[PDB]
RNA sequence: UAGUUGGUGGGGUAAAGGCCUACCAAGGCGACGAUCUGUAGCGGGUCUGAGAGGAUGAUCCGCCACACUGGGACUGAGACACGGCCCAGACUCCUACGGGAGGCAGCAGUGGGGAAUAUUGGACAAUGGGGGGAACCCUGAUCCAGCCAUGCCGCGUGUGUGA
RNA sequence: CAGAAUAAGCACCGGCUAACUCUGUGCCAGCAGCCGCGGUAAUACAGAGGGUGCGAGCGUUAAUCGGAUUUACUGGGCGUAAAGCGUGCGUAGGCGGCUUAUUAAGUCGGAUGUGAAAUCCCCGAGCUUAACUUGGGAAUUGCAUUCGAUACUGGUGAGCUAGAGUAUGGGAGAGGAUGGUAGAAUUCCAGGUGUAGCGGUGAAAUGCGUAGAGAUCUGGAGGAAUACCGAUGGCGAAGGCAGCCAUCUGGCCUAAUACUGACGCUGAGGUACGAAAGCAUGGGGAGCAAACAGGAUUAGAUACCCUGGUAGUCCAUGCCGUAAACGAUGUCUACUAGCCGUUGGGGCCUUUGAGGCUUUAGUGGCGCAGCUAACGCGAUAAGUAGACCGCCUGGGGAGUACGGUC
RNA sequence: CACGGUGUGGCCGAUGACUGGGGUGAAGUCGUAACAAGGUAGCCGUAGGGGAACCUGCGGCUGGAUC
């Protein structure tokens, strides 16, 4: 590009596109859980994961993995979900904080415990 | 067309010494001769001539060469007509670090970087030399 | 774009001025973006970056604007006035149905919203502000205290020996 | 004053990245920022042992800048990776040949005023240290006024001819428009000879023929296209242009004088032209041939093959505005080894007529330097530089939807 | 002159029986269009046809093999 060109026409900048709009910008949100099922991975994996379909306080319906080996949820429970990607699940881009709400910590755990909300056991 | 003589007159010398030639002629102006007498001084080039057979006259510049190599290894236009370049006496920019010359059009005559820095003024940045 | 652009006579203001009015003329703005439309308090500054740039405008200081929502004026040196007046609108409260009352975006606090942010505390001793000749009175400005690992900085949770 | 007495957790150990083994489980349970782990010996899942990094904190999520030269002013690209408009002309704008005088707008220098305090930085001071508070500086890269300089850019006056253009002689060409005309061939029609096949395919069949085909000879009708020449030839801005003749008409090449004196380059909007197919109205219709019909092939055949055949292909007057509209390479200017062809001209030399040197404008093959990721380009640059315009920013969604213009 | 009312138009958002295409997943069905001369060279524009990739006509390109 010449000078009279970049005078005329100034260099455009692409805006970029939060990966978790449903957040609005904030770091948690409060949700309640619409359905709590079981999803299936895309290859090359293969498991039955645990997801649930929440109704945000921003207005959005969206879907979250629920982390550890066992949990207590069903439907109309009230949980707390921020960001992360599992990237085997199609869609599914937010996490459910175990312990905040009505999820529970995972029990038998003792290691990296503050993940999954595991309280210290005496 | 042609709109920049001086961009000529280096590109000239430029393809000249990359083609190991003696000599290299040219069309004459005043600016043209006194960047010439500034390179010759700094020097760069052997000697300068200008021959005025009639209303036309024409620029003689003599290369010179140096353990196999060309003496000026860079010359570079850094004031174009699309975008000219002023400087003050204390942004006149250094050609890699003093070795070279940056020549410098001013209210007192064209002369180096550091000629312009002694004489505390600034101007109009033609090329870069080195 | 038709008080629209300019001019004259007059009005009006603390003061220049289409600020207003009666005539006269056809002017004025626009690709150097007018008109319309979206968003937004601005700056000193703050964060990042080698720099150029990019992002941002809490806490401190300066300027502007607003005071339940709109339209006005009064008093006064100064207001079109957060805790003044008049009018209109919505909402809320007391009533003995005769009649009345109100505006926390001041400090503390309540309900709600939210992922999330504190005490219905003390004193005018200090610095200021208002009144008074003074004594002195008022001051949720201010100076302090309470709560919170929210951040920065500092310290401790012991030292030596002991095969 | 009494007494170690009241006081230690969090994340991680496959690579990026410092820190490794054992049990449990067997593509399950689960982990995961990216690449990826788990399907019986899992350093990657869960526990334990050990270790690593931090420490009254340790991790996760969210957000900004950076790394990102990933909008490139500093500081990128467009032959094939994304990217040159299909091609011209031209408006605003950008840029613009040489000499000279003048001006001081751009440009440069000095002085003065201002650029609040706080904040950042430096030297100190007071906090038991530090955070913090604070004295003084430096800085605030800016703005304004005024006084100077005149190299370059701009303005003004004068001058010049190397750019650009004009007149006169000569030359080549499928450049364009209109009309006429010639020869070969296909099809149809009539007639003469003459008798069983013709045509078609890998092989066949549909089809034609004893009211006589095909073949052969003579004569008519009509449409479309121009063998040989013919060429890595020519002309045109591009799209494109081929028999011959006349009329109207554009550009180009070439020589020497004379003339004007920068009159130039590019070009957002705009506007003109623009293959084939397609559309409208009226004509024409030999051959060919989308659609369609039939015969074959095939598992099926909707196709490739065969026999037919409508629009169309042609003319007149208009529209449409798209192509792998390609050199996948925008226009203009200057410079940078050489060798071998070819087209249209100019000059010189041999010596009788045909050759040899040059020079210029096109068109080709190699190739030094240089450039490129490589392939390759290489005076017809994709090299070295300048002026202006167009365009690109991961792959899909998508040259799509909505709106608008035609 | 604020607020208000009437008539008629513009713009923004939400919602709507039904309907169209797109993406992702999984390999169930029908074929084999492209990549080798991919078994009819491929592709571009345009027009017609077809269950579907696609086929055919006209013009164009080499980003086509072998002679
Ligand atoms: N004139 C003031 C108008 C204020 C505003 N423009 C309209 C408004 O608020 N109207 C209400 C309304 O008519 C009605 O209330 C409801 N809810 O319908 C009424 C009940 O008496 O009260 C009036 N409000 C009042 N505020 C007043 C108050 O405090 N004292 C004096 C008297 O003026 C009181 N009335
Ligand atoms: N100043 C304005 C002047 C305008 C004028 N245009 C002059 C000009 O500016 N020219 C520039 C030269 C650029 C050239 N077009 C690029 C090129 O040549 N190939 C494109 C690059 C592809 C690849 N990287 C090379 C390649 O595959 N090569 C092949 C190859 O050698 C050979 O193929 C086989 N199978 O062996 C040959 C036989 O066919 O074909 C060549 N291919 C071709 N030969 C043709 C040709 O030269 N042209 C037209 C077109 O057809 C060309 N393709």
């Amino acid at each position: 590009a010449t000078t009279n060109q970049l005078i005329r026409k100034g260099r455009t900048t692409l805006v970029e596109k939060s990966k978790v709009p449903a957040l609005k910008a904030c770091p948690q949100r409060r949700g309640v859980c619409t359905r709590v099922y079981t999803t299936t991975p895309k290859k090359p994996n293969s498991a039955m994961r645990k997801v649930c379909r929440v109704r945000l306080t921003s207005g959005f319906e969206v879907s979250s993995y629920i982390g550890g080996e066992g949990h207590n949820l069903q439907e109309h429970s009230v949980v707390l979900i921020r960001g992360g990607r599992v990237k085997d699940l199609p869609g599914v881009r937010y996490h459910t904080v175990r312990g905040s709400l009505d999820c529970a910590g995972v029990k038998d755990r003792n290691q990296s415990r503050s993940k999954y909300g595991a309280k210290r056991p005496k | 067309s042609m709109q920049d003589t001086v961009a000529d007159m280096l590109t000239r010398v430029r393809n000249a010494q990359m083609a190991k030639k003696q000599t290299v002629s040219m069309p004459s102006s005043k600016l043209k001769v006194a960047i010439a007498n500034v390179l010759q001084q700094e020097g760069y080039i052997s000697n300068v001539e200008v021959a005025q057979e009639e209303t036309k006259s024409t620029l003689t510049i003599t290369l010179k060469y140096f353990e196999g190599k060309p003496v000026i290894e860079m010359v570079k236009r850094v004031s174009r007509p699309g975008l000219r370049q002023y400087r003050g006496k204390d942004k006149l920019p250094s050609v890699k670090q003093g070795l070279g010359i940056a020549i410098v059009s001013t209210s007192k005559g064209i002369m180096t970087d550091r000629a312009a820095r002694a004489a505390g003024i600034g101007g109009e940045v033609i090329a870069f030399v080195s």
